[PDB]
Protein backbone atom coordinates (compact mmCIF):
# COMPACT_ATOMS: atom_id res chain seq x y z
CA UNK A 1 0.00 0.00 0.00
CA UNK A 2 2.45 2.60 1.06
CA UNK A 3 5.39 1.17 -1.31
CA UNK A 4 3.16 1.97 -4.17
CA UNK A 5 2.11 5.63 -2.79
CA UNK A 6 6.06 6.24 -2.31
CA UNK A 7 7.15 4.71 -5.79
CA UNK A 8 4.04 7.35 -7.65
CA UNK A 9 5.37 10.44 -5.40
CA UNK A 10 9.29 9.62 -6.17
CA UNK A 11 7.94 9.08 -10.23
CA UNK A 12 5.55 12.93 -10.03
CA UNK A 13 8.63 14.28 -8.56
CA UNK A 14 11.15 13.36 -11.15
CA UNK A 15 8.81 14.64 -13.66
CA UNK A 16 8.09 17.74 -12.52
CA UNK A 17 11.53 18.58 -11.64
CA UNK A 18 12.47 17.82 -15.20
CA UNK A 19 9.52 19.69 -16.85
CA UNK A 20 10.94 22.82 -15.23
CA UNK A 21 15.01 22.77 -16.54
CA UNK A 22 16.40 24.12 -19.71
CA UNK A 23 16.81 20.07 -21.12
CA UNK A 24 12.55 20.02 -22.08
CA UNK A 25 13.21 22.22 -25.05
CA UNK A 26 15.99 19.86 -25.99
CA UNK A 27 14.15 16.34 -25.27
CA UNK A 28 10.61 17.81 -27.25
CA UNK A 29 12.52 17.53 -30.82
CA UNK A 30 14.48 14.07 -30.02
CA UNK A 31 14.04 11.43 -33.15
CA UNK A 32 14.40 8.71 -31.28
CA UNK A 33 11.26 10.25 -29.04
CA UNK A 34 8.36 11.81 -31.15
CA UNK A 35 7.46 11.07 -34.50
CA UNK A 36 5.10 12.40 -37.71
CA UNK A 37 2.11 10.88 -35.42
CA UNK A 38 3.25 11.95 -32.14
CA UNK A 39 5.03 15.53 -32.10
CA UNK A 40 2.84 18.04 -29.96
CA UNK A 41 3.74 20.98 -32.20
CA UNK A 42 2.30 19.18 -34.89
CA UNK A 43 -0.84 19.37 -32.34
CA UNK A 44 -0.47 23.24 -32.12
CA UNK A 45 0.01 23.28 -35.62
CA UNK A 46 -3.58 21.68 -36.14
CA UNK A 47 -5.23 24.02 -33.58
CA UNK A 48 -3.93 27.19 -35.15
CA UNK A 49 -4.66 26.07 -38.64
CA UNK A 50 -8.45 25.60 -37.48
CA UNK A 51 -8.22 29.63 -36.33
CA UNK A 52 -7.02 30.54 -39.20
CA UNK A 53 -10.36 28.81 -41.32
CA UNK A 54 -8.14 25.95 -43.09
CA UNK A 55 -8.58 22.34 -42.77
CA UNK A 56 -5.84 20.68 -40.64
CA UNK A 57 -6.11 17.74 -43.12
CA UNK A 58 -5.25 19.95 -45.94
CA UNK A 59 -1.49 20.06 -45.47
CA UNK A 60 1.53 17.67 -44.94
CA UNK A 61 1.85 18.27 -41.09
CA UNK A 62 -0.84 17.49 -39.14
CA UNK A 63 -1.53 13.29 -38.98
CA UNK A 64 -3.88 13.35 -35.78
CA UNK A 65 -7.12 12.03 -34.96
CA UNK A 66 -10.41 13.86 -34.03
CA UNK A 67 -10.65 13.12 -30.55
CA UNK A 68 -6.96 14.22 -29.68
CA UNK A 69 -8.35 17.64 -31.30
CA UNK A 70 -11.17 18.04 -28.89
CA UNK A 71 -9.53 16.80 -25.83
CA UNK A 72 -6.61 19.62 -26.64
CA UNK A 73 -8.83 21.93 -27.52
CA UNK A 74 -10.50 21.75 -24.06
CA UNK A 75 -7.03 21.06 -22.21
CA UNK A 76 -4.18 23.05 -23.80
CA UNK A 77 -3.48 25.60 -20.80
CA UNK A 78 -3.28 22.19 -18.35
CA UNK A 79 -1.16 20.19 -20.82
CA UNK A 80 1.60 19.13 -18.74
CA UNK A 81 -1.01 17.97 -15.66
CA UNK A 82 -2.67 15.42 -18.35
CA UNK A 83 0.07 13.36 -19.15
CA UNK A 84 1.61 12.63 -15.78
CA UNK A 85 -1.69 11.74 -14.98
CA UNK A 86 -2.16 9.43 -17.91
CA UNK A 87 0.94 7.73 -16.70
CA UNK A 88 -0.03 7.21 -13.43
CA UNK A 89 -3.07 5.67 -14.53
CA UNK A 90 -1.65 3.42 -16.65
CA UNK A 91 0.62 2.07 -13.99
CA UNK A 92 -2.07 1.60 -11.42
CA UNK A 93 -4.14 -0.62 -13.95
CA UNK A 94 -0.87 -2.89 -14.41
CA UNK A 95 -0.72 -3.16 -10.52
CA UNK A 96 -4.02 -4.66 -10.07
CA UNK A 97 -4.11 -6.68 -13.55
CA UNK A 98 -1.06 -8.63 -12.38
CA UNK A 99 -2.22 -8.81 -8.56
CA UNK A 100 -5.46 -10.79 -10.49
CA UNK A 101 -3.34 -12.57 -13.21
CA UNK A 102 -1.13 -14.60 -9.92
CA UNK A 103 -4.17 -15.41 -8.30
CA UNK A 104 -5.31 -17.18 -11.16
CA UNK A 105 -2.39 -18.60 -11.79
CA UNK A 106 -1.41 -20.25 -8.33
CA UNK A 107 -4.97 -21.33 -8.01
CA UNK A 108 -4.85 -23.06 -11.42
CA UNK A 109 -0.97 -24.27 -10.58
CA UNK A 110 -2.68 -25.51 -6.86
CA UNK A 111 -5.51 -27.46 -8.93
CA UNK A 112 -2.51 -29.54 -10.95
CA UNK A 113 -1.29 -30.87 -7.81
CA UNK A 114 -3.81 -33.05 -6.77
CA UNK A 115 -4.58 -34.22 -9.91
CA UNK A 116 -0.76 -35.57 -10.20
CA UNK A 117 -0.13 -34.86 -13.51
CA UNK A 118 3.34 -33.59 -12.57
CA UNK A 119 6.59 -35.53 -12.39
CA UNK A 120 7.42 -36.72 -9.14
CA UNK A 121 10.95 -34.70 -8.55
CA UNK A 122 10.07 -31.35 -9.87
CA UNK A 123 10.08 -28.96 -7.57
CA UNK A 124 12.27 -25.68 -7.30
CA UNK A 125 9.69 -25.52 -10.65
CA UNK A 126 6.71 -25.22 -8.41
CA UNK A 127 5.61 -21.29 -7.39
CA UNK A 128 5.50 -20.20 -3.90
CA UNK A 129 3.13 -17.16 -2.23
CA UNK A 130 6.18 -15.43 -1.01
CA UNK A 131 8.39 -14.99 -4.06
CA UNK A 132 4.66 -13.57 -6.38
CA UNK A 133 4.08 -10.94 -3.35
CA UNK A 134 6.25 -8.20 -4.80
CA UNK A 135 5.83 -8.63 -8.36
CA UNK A 136 2.94 -6.05 -8.99
CA UNK A 137 4.56 -3.47 -7.28
CA UNK A 138 8.00 -4.22 -9.35
CA UNK A 139 5.60 -3.73 -12.62
CA UNK A 140 4.88 -0.65 -11.77
CA UNK A 141 8.26 0.63 -10.81
CA UNK A 142 9.85 -0.70 -13.99
CA UNK A 143 7.18 0.96 -16.15
CA UNK A 144 7.30 4.28 -14.12
CA UNK A 145 10.74 4.74 -13.54
CA UNK A 146 11.81 3.88 -16.97
CA UNK A 147 13.81 6.43 -18.68
CA UNK A 148 11.96 5.92 -21.70
CA UNK A 149 9.18 6.34 -20.27
CA UNK A 150 10.13 9.70 -18.44
CA UNK A 151 11.59 10.85 -21.65
CA UNK A 152 8.10 10.27 -24.10
CA UNK A 153 6.49 12.44 -21.04
CA UNK A 154 8.83 15.24 -20.45
CA UNK A 155 8.01 15.35 -24.52
CA UNK A 156 4.56 15.45 -24.41
CA UNK A 157 3.98 12.70 -26.90
CA UNK A 158 0.72 11.21 -27.54
CA UNK A 159 2.00 7.62 -27.73
CA UNK A 160 1.04 7.70 -23.90
CA UNK A 161 -2.37 8.10 -24.11
CA UNK A 162 -2.09 4.54 -26.54
CA UNK A 163 -0.36 2.54 -23.65
CA UNK A 164 -3.11 4.33 -21.10
CA UNK A 165 -5.71 2.60 -23.55
CA UNK A 166 -3.86 -0.88 -23.75
CA UNK A 167 -3.27 -1.03 -20.21
CA UNK A 168 -7.16 -0.38 -19.45
CA UNK A 169 -7.73 -3.07 -22.39
CA UNK A 170 -5.82 -5.54 -20.15
CA UNK A 171 -7.02 -4.41 -16.54
CA UNK A 172 -10.61 -4.97 -18.12
CA UNK A 173 -9.91 -8.41 -19.62
CA UNK A 174 -8.48 -9.81 -16.38
CA UNK A 175 -11.57 -8.52 -14.69
CA UNK A 176 -13.21 -10.70 -16.95
CA UNK A 177 -15.55 -7.78 -18.04
CA UNK A 178 -16.01 -8.50 -22.17
CA UNK A 179 -18.30 -4.97 -23.08
CA UNK A 180 -15.55 -2.71 -21.57
CA UNK A 181 -12.85 -5.26 -23.26
CA UNK A 182 -14.16 -4.79 -26.68
CA UNK A 183 -14.40 -0.73 -26.27
CA UNK A 184 -10.82 -0.31 -25.46
CA UNK A 185 -9.85 -2.38 -27.94
CA UNK A 186 -11.56 -0.36 -30.50
CA UNK A 187 -10.69 3.01 -28.81
CA UNK A 188 -6.61 1.73 -29.32
CA UNK A 189 -7.63 0.61 -32.78
CA UNK A 190 -9.03 3.93 -34.15
CA UNK A 191 -5.35 5.94 -32.55
CA UNK A 192 -3.38 3.40 -34.38
CA UNK A 193 -4.25 0.24 -36.36
CA UNK A 194 -2.21 -2.66 -35.29
CA UNK A 195 -3.63 -3.63 -31.77
CA UNK A 196 -6.26 -5.00 -33.40
CA UNK A 197 -3.91 -8.23 -33.58
CA UNK A 198 -4.55 -8.26 -30.11
CA UNK A 199 -8.12 -9.55 -30.36
CA UNK A 200 -7.30 -13.15 -30.37
CA UNK A 201 -5.61 -13.55 -27.08
CA UNK A 202 -8.34 -11.86 -25.73
CA UNK A 203 -10.63 -14.06 -26.64
CA UNK A 204 -9.11 -16.63 -25.53
CA UNK A 205 -8.49 -15.71 -22.14
CA UNK A 206 -12.37 -14.60 -21.43
CA UNK A 207 -12.99 -17.88 -23.15
CA UNK A 208 -10.81 -19.78 -20.55
CA UNK A 209 -12.29 -17.98 -17.88
CA UNK A 210 -15.99 -19.15 -19.01
CA UNK A 211 -14.58 -22.75 -18.24
CA UNK A 212 -15.82 -22.89 -22.17
CA UNK A 213 -14.11 -25.61 -24.01
CA UNK A 214 -12.49 -24.62 -27.43
CA UNK A 215 -13.08 -27.04 -30.06
CA UNK A 216 -14.54 -27.44 -33.28
CA UNK A 217 -17.82 -29.20 -32.92
CA UNK A 218 -18.40 -27.02 -29.89
CA UNK A 219 -21.76 -24.47 -29.47
CA UNK A 220 -20.72 -21.90 -26.63
CA UNK A 221 -17.45 -21.21 -27.96
CA UNK A 222 -18.98 -20.21 -31.59
CA UNK A 223 -21.90 -18.18 -29.99
CA UNK A 224 -19.43 -15.99 -27.27
CA UNK A 225 -16.94 -15.60 -30.28
CA UNK A 226 -19.75 -13.70 -32.28
CA UNK A 227 -20.86 -11.88 -29.75
CA UNK A 228 -17.34 -9.97 -28.75
CA UNK A 229 -16.65 -9.42 -32.40
CA UNK A 230 -20.11 -8.01 -33.01
CA UNK A 231 -19.29 -5.89 -29.83
CA UNK A 232 -15.47 -5.17 -31.47
CA UNK A 233 -16.89 -4.30 -34.73
CA UNK A 234 -19.83 -1.99 -33.84
CA UNK A 235 -17.66 0.04 -31.01
CA UNK B 1 10.67 64.14 -57.49
CA UNK B 2 11.37 67.62 -59.44
CA UNK B 3 14.28 65.77 -62.23
CA UNK B 4 15.52 68.11 -65.13
CA UNK B 5 16.94 65.98 -68.58
CA UNK B 6 18.45 66.89 -71.08
CA UNK B 7 16.89 65.95 -74.44
CA UNK B 8 19.02 64.98 -77.69
CA UNK B 9 16.82 64.70 -80.83
CA UNK B 10 18.09 62.25 -83.27
CA UNK B 11 15.41 62.81 -86.11
CA UNK B 12 16.49 66.93 -86.12
CA UNK B 13 19.47 67.00 -88.80
CA UNK B 14 21.07 69.50 -86.63
CA UNK B 15 22.09 66.94 -84.13
CA UNK B 16 23.03 64.29 -86.41
CA UNK B 17 23.73 64.38 -90.40
CA UNK B 18 25.76 62.07 -93.01
CA UNK B 19 28.92 63.87 -91.76
CA UNK B 20 28.96 64.03 -88.57
CA UNK B 21 28.08 61.79 -85.58
CA UNK B 22 26.83 61.89 -81.70
CA UNK B 23 29.01 61.48 -78.78
CA UNK B 24 27.71 62.24 -75.64
CA UNK B 25 29.81 63.14 -72.61
CA UNK B 26 29.20 63.65 -68.91
CA UNK B 27 31.33 64.60 -65.73
CA UNK B 28 29.97 62.67 -62.64
CA UNK B 29 31.65 61.36 -59.58
CA UNK B 30 30.62 60.23 -56.32
CA UNK B 31 29.37 63.03 -54.05
CA UNK B 32 30.65 64.21 -50.86
CA UNK B 33 29.36 62.97 -47.83
CA UNK B 34 27.75 65.51 -46.99
CA UNK B 35 25.37 66.82 -50.03
CA UNK B 36 24.71 63.08 -50.76
CA UNK B 37 20.86 62.48 -51.31
CA UNK B 38 18.78 60.90 -48.51
CA UNK B 39 18.08 56.79 -48.70
CA UNK B 40 14.47 55.90 -50.23
CA UNK B 41 11.54 56.00 -47.79
CA UNK B 42 11.65 51.96 -47.76
CA UNK B 43 13.99 48.98 -48.68
CA UNK B 44 14.00 45.24 -47.03
CA UNK B 45 16.59 42.66 -46.43
CA UNK B 46 16.15 38.63 -46.36
CA UNK B 47 18.16 35.90 -44.22
CA UNK B 48 18.23 32.59 -42.68
CA UNK B 49 18.49 31.87 -39.01
CA UNK B 50 20.31 28.90 -37.62
CA UNK B 51 22.48 26.25 -38.00
CA UNK B 52 22.35 22.68 -38.45
CA UNK B 53 20.48 20.40 -41.44
CA UNK B 54 17.28 20.10 -39.28
CA UNK B 55 15.76 23.17 -38.43
CA UNK B 56 15.56 26.72 -39.27
CA UNK B 57 13.83 30.24 -39.18
CA UNK B 58 12.84 32.68 -42.28
CA UNK B 59 13.06 36.58 -41.47
CA UNK B 60 12.39 39.44 -43.34
CA UNK B 61 13.51 43.16 -42.01
CA UNK B 62 10.87 45.83 -43.80
CA UNK B 63 12.17 49.58 -43.15
CA UNK B 64 10.30 52.82 -43.22
CA UNK B 65 12.57 56.12 -42.94
CA UNK B 66 9.97 58.52 -43.45
CA UNK B 67 9.86 61.25 -40.85
CA UNK B 68 6.27 61.48 -39.79
CA UNK B 69 4.29 59.12 -42.30
CA UNK B 70 3.10 55.57 -41.67
CA UNK B 71 1.84 53.50 -45.10
CA UNK B 72 1.15 49.86 -45.59
CA UNK B 73 2.50 46.98 -47.60
CA UNK B 74 1.99 43.65 -49.29
CA UNK B 75 4.05 41.06 -48.72
CA UNK B 76 3.61 37.63 -50.88
CA UNK B 77 6.21 34.71 -50.16
CA UNK B 78 6.17 31.54 -52.23
CA UNK B 79 7.92 28.12 -50.29
CA UNK B 80 8.81 24.98 -51.50
CA UNK B 81 7.59 21.89 -50.13
CA UNK B 82 10.14 20.66 -49.26
CA UNK B 83 11.04 23.33 -46.16
CA UNK B 84 7.92 22.61 -44.29
CA UNK B 85 6.32 25.44 -42.59
CA UNK B 86 5.05 25.75 -39.15
CA UNK B 87 1.98 28.57 -39.54
CA UNK B 88 1.58 28.37 -35.29
CA UNK B 89 5.25 30.45 -34.95
CA UNK B 90 4.28 33.00 -37.43
CA UNK B 91 5.79 36.67 -35.83
CA UNK B 92 5.22 40.62 -36.70
CA UNK B 93 7.09 42.72 -34.44
CA UNK B 94 7.75 46.48 -34.95
CA UNK B 95 9.78 48.74 -32.04
CA UNK B 96 9.18 45.35 -29.87
CA UNK B 97 5.35 45.45 -29.84
CA UNK B 98 3.64 42.98 -31.75
CA UNK B 99 1.70 43.87 -34.85
CA UNK B 100 -1.22 42.52 -35.82
CA UNK B 101 -1.76 42.39 -39.37
CA UNK B 102 -5.03 43.38 -41.53
CA UNK B 103 -5.68 40.44 -44.12
CA UNK B 104 -3.76 36.98 -44.13
C1 LIG C 1 -13.67 -9.42 -36.08
C2 LIG C 1 -12.25 -9.14 -35.65
C3 LIG C 1 -11.21 -9.79 -36.54
C4 LIG C 1 -9.81 -9.72 -36.00
C5 LIG C 1 -8.77 -10.36 -36.88
C6 LIG C 1 -8.48 -11.81 -36.56
C7 LIG C 1 -9.37 -12.79 -37.28
C8 LIG C 1 -8.79 -14.18 -37.38
C9 LIG C 1 -9.18 -15.10 -36.25
C10 LIG C 1 -8.02 -15.82 -35.61
C11 LIG C 1 -7.87 -17.27 -36.03
C12 LIG C 1 -6.71 -17.99 -35.39
C13 LIG C 1 -6.72 -19.48 -35.60
C14 LIG C 1 -6.74 -19.91 -37.05
C15 LIG C 1 -6.48 -21.38 -37.26
C16 LIG C 1 -7.61 -22.28 -36.81
C17 LIG C 1 -7.60 -23.61 -37.50
C18 LIG C 1 -7.11 -24.73 -36.63
O1 LIG C 1 -6.12 -24.70 -35.96
O2 LIG C 1 -7.92 -25.79 -36.70
C19 LIG C 1 -7.37 -27.04 -36.23
C20 LIG C 1 -8.46 -28.08 -36.24
C21 LIG C 1 -8.95 -28.46 -34.86
O3 LIG C 1 -9.99 -29.47 -34.97
P1 LIG C 1 -10.41 -30.31 -33.67
O4 LIG C 1 -11.27 -31.46 -34.11
O5 LIG C 1 -10.93 -29.34 -32.64
O6 LIG C 1 -9.02 -30.90 -33.14
C22 LIG C 1 -8.84 -31.14 -31.72
C23 LIG C 1 -7.42 -31.60 -31.46
O7 LIG C 1 -7.37 -32.31 -30.22
C24 LIG C 1 -6.42 -30.47 -31.42
O8 LIG C 1 -6.45 -29.83 -30.11
P2 LIG C 1 -6.06 -28.28 -29.98
O9 LIG C 1 -6.16 -27.90 -28.53
O10 LIG C 1 -4.77 -28.06 -30.73
O11 LIG C 1 -7.24 -27.54 -30.77
C25 LIG C 1 -6.91 -26.70 -31.91
C26 LIG C 1 -7.95 -25.61 -32.06
C27 LIG C 1 -9.36 -26.09 -31.79
O12 LIG C 1 -10.27 -24.99 -32.04
C28 LIG C 1 -10.85 -24.97 -33.23
O13 LIG C 1 -11.00 -25.96 -33.91
C29 LIG C 1 -11.29 -23.58 -33.61
C30 LIG C 1 -10.60 -23.05 -34.82
C31 LIG C 1 -11.03 -21.64 -35.17
C32 LIG C 1 -11.24 -21.40 -36.65
C33 LIG C 1 -11.38 -19.94 -37.02
C34 LIG C 1 -12.55 -19.65 -37.93
C35 LIG C 1 -12.24 -19.81 -39.40
C36 LIG C 1 -11.55 -18.61 -40.02
C37 LIG C 1 -12.07 -17.28 -39.53
C38 LIG C 1 -13.33 -16.82 -40.21
C39 LIG C 1 -14.59 -17.06 -39.40
C40 LIG C 1 -15.84 -16.47 -40.01
C41 LIG C 1 -15.82 -14.96 -40.13
C42 LIG C 1 -15.75 -14.45 -41.55
C43 LIG C 1 -17.01 -13.76 -42.02
C44 LIG C 1 -18.21 -14.67 -42.14
C45 LIG C 1 -19.53 -13.93 -42.16
O14 LIG C 1 -7.63 -24.53 -31.15
C46 LIG C 1 -6.75 -23.60 -31.56
O15 LIG C 1 -5.59 -23.63 -31.24
C47 LIG C 1 -7.37 -22.55 -32.44
C48 LIG C 1 -7.14 -21.16 -31.95
C49 LIG C 1 -8.16 -20.17 -32.51
C50 LIG C 1 -8.98 -19.47 -31.46
C51 LIG C 1 -9.35 -18.05 -31.81
C52 LIG C 1 -10.06 -17.90 -33.13
C53 LIG C 1 -11.41 -17.22 -33.04
C54 LIG C 1 -11.92 -16.69 -34.36
C55 LIG C 1 -12.80 -15.47 -34.23
C56 LIG C 1 -14.28 -15.76 -34.21
C57 LIG C 1 -15.14 -14.65 -34.75
C58 LIG C 1 -16.58 -15.03 -34.97
C59 LIG C 1 -16.79 -16.06 -36.05
C60 LIG C 1 -18.18 -16.07 -36.64
C61 LIG C 1 -19.22 -16.71 -35.76
C62 LIG C 1 -20.50 -17.08 -36.48
C63 LIG C 1 -20.31 -18.14 -37.54
O16 LIG C 1 -7.97 -29.28 -36.90
C64 LIG C 1 -8.28 -29.45 -38.20
O17 LIG C 1 -8.70 -30.49 -38.63
C65 LIG C 1 -8.03 -28.22 -39.03
C66 LIG C 1 -9.28 -27.64 -39.62
C67 LIG C 1 -9.29 -27.73 -41.14
C1 LIG D 1 -15.02 -22.43 -41.33
C2 LIG D 1 -15.52 -21.10 -41.88
C3 LIG D 1 -16.82 -21.30 -42.64
C4 LIG D 1 -15.67 -20.06 -40.77
C5 LIG D 1 -16.99 -20.07 -40.05
C6 LIG D 1 -17.10 -21.18 -39.03
C7 LIG D 1 -18.24 -22.19 -39.27
C8 LIG D 1 -17.73 -23.38 -40.08
C9 LIG D 1 -18.88 -22.60 -37.94
C10 LIG D 1 -19.86 -21.52 -37.40
C11 LIG D 1 -20.95 -22.27 -36.59
C12 LIG D 1 -20.44 -23.70 -36.52
C13 LIG D 1 -21.41 -24.81 -36.14
C14 LIG D 1 -22.06 -24.51 -34.79
C15 LIG D 1 -22.66 -25.72 -34.15
C16 LIG D 1 -22.47 -26.97 -34.54
C17 LIG D 1 -23.18 -28.12 -33.84
C18 LIG D 1 -22.20 -29.17 -33.39
O1 LIG D 1 -22.97 -30.27 -32.82
C19 LIG D 1 -23.79 -30.01 -31.81
O2 LIG D 1 -23.99 -28.91 -31.39
C20 LIG D 1 -24.42 -31.26 -31.26
C21 LIG D 1 -24.93 -31.18 -29.83
C22 LIG D 1 -24.94 -32.51 -29.09
O3 LIG D 1 -25.65 -33.43 -29.54
O4 LIG D 1 -24.24 -32.61 -28.06
C23 LIG D 1 -21.42 -29.67 -34.57
C24 LIG D 1 -20.66 -28.54 -35.27
C25 LIG D 1 -21.56 -27.35 -35.70
C26 LIG D 1 -22.44 -27.77 -36.89
C27 LIG D 1 -20.64 -26.15 -36.06
C28 LIG D 1 -19.80 -26.40 -37.33
C29 LIG D 1 -18.90 -25.22 -37.72
C30 LIG D 1 -19.70 -23.92 -37.86
C31 LIG D 1 -20.67 -24.01 -39.05
C1 LIG E 1 -12.10 7.46 -13.47
C2 LIG E 1 -11.00 7.37 -14.52
C3 LIG E 1 -10.61 8.75 -15.01
C4 LIG E 1 -9.79 6.60 -14.00
C5 LIG E 1 -10.10 5.32 -13.25
C6 LIG E 1 -8.99 4.90 -12.32
C7 LIG E 1 -9.43 4.10 -11.09
C8 LIG E 1 -10.71 4.69 -10.50
C9 LIG E 1 -9.58 2.61 -11.45
C10 LIG E 1 -8.52 2.16 -12.50
C11 LIG E 1 -8.23 0.67 -12.24
C12 LIG E 1 -9.27 0.26 -11.19
C13 LIG E 1 -9.06 -1.02 -10.40
C14 LIG E 1 -8.90 -2.21 -11.34
C15 LIG E 1 -9.15 -3.52 -10.67
C16 LIG E 1 -9.66 -3.68 -9.46
C17 LIG E 1 -9.81 -5.07 -8.86
C18 LIG E 1 -11.22 -5.33 -8.36
O1 LIG E 1 -11.28 -6.61 -7.72
C19 LIG E 1 -11.62 -4.25 -7.38
C20 LIG E 1 -11.52 -2.86 -8.00
C21 LIG E 1 -10.13 -2.52 -8.60
C22 LIG E 1 -9.11 -2.32 -7.46
C23 LIG E 1 -10.27 -1.24 -9.47
C24 LIG E 1 -10.59 0.02 -8.64
C25 LIG E 1 -10.71 1.30 -9.48
C26 LIG E 1 -9.46 1.53 -10.34
C27 LIG E 1 -8.24 1.82 -9.44
C1 LIG F 1 -16.13 8.34 -28.20
C2 LIG F 1 -15.37 7.40 -27.28
C3 LIG F 1 -15.20 8.01 -25.90
C4 LIG F 1 -16.05 6.03 -27.20
C5 LIG F 1 -17.19 5.92 -26.22
C6 LIG F 1 -17.74 4.52 -26.11
C7 LIG F 1 -18.19 3.89 -27.44
C8 LIG F 1 -17.10 2.98 -27.99
C9 LIG F 1 -19.54 3.17 -27.25
C10 LIG F 1 -20.74 4.14 -27.29
C11 LIG F 1 -21.94 3.36 -27.86
C12 LIG F 1 -21.45 1.92 -27.92
C13 LIG F 1 -22.21 0.91 -28.76
C14 LIG F 1 -23.67 0.85 -28.34
C15 LIG F 1 -24.37 -0.40 -28.78
C16 LIG F 1 -23.77 -1.47 -29.29
C17 LIG F 1 -24.58 -2.65 -29.76
C18 LIG F 1 -24.09 -3.96 -29.16
O1 LIG F 1 -24.84 -5.06 -29.70
C19 LIG F 1 -22.63 -4.14 -29.46
C20 LIG F 1 -21.80 -2.96 -28.93
C21 LIG F 1 -22.25 -1.58 -29.45
C22 LIG F 1 -21.91 -1.44 -30.95
C23 LIG F 1 -21.56 -0.48 -28.60
C24 LIG F 1 -20.04 -0.43 -28.83
C25 LIG F 1 -19.33 0.66 -28.01
C26 LIG F 1 -19.95 2.04 -28.25
C27 LIG F 1 -19.70 2.50 -29.69
C1 LIG G 1 25.38 68.51 -91.21
O1 LIG G 1 25.49 68.44 -92.63
C2 LIG G 1 24.97 69.59 -93.29
C3 LIG G 1 25.09 69.40 -94.80
O2 LIG G 1 26.45 69.11 -95.14
C4 LIG G 1 25.72 70.83 -92.84
O3 LIG G 1 25.17 71.99 -93.47
C5 LIG G 1 25.61 70.98 -91.33
O4 LIG G 1 26.39 72.12 -90.92
C6 LIG G 1 26.15 69.71 -90.67
N1 LIG G 1 26.00 69.76 -89.23
C7 LIG G 1 26.04 70.90 -88.54
C8 LIG G 1 27.40 71.34 -88.08
O5 LIG G 1 25.03 71.54 -88.29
Amino acid sequence: AAPLVLVLVVAVTVRAALFRSSLAEFISERVEVVSPLSSWKRVVEGLSLLDLGVSPYSGAVFHETPLIIYLFHFLIDYAELVFMITDALTAIALYFAIQDFNKVVFKKQKLLLELDQYAPDVAELIRTPMEMRYIPLKVALFYLLNPYTILSCVAKSTCAINNTLIAFFILTTIKGSAFLSAIFLALATYQSLYPLTLFVPGLLYLLQRQYIPVKMKSKAFWIFSWEYAMMYVGS
Amino acid sequence: TRKTYAIYDLLDTAMINNSRNLNIQLKWKRPPENEAPPVPFLHAQRYVSGYGLQKGELSTLLYNTHPYRAFPVLLLDTVPWYLRLYVHTLTITSKGKENKPSYI
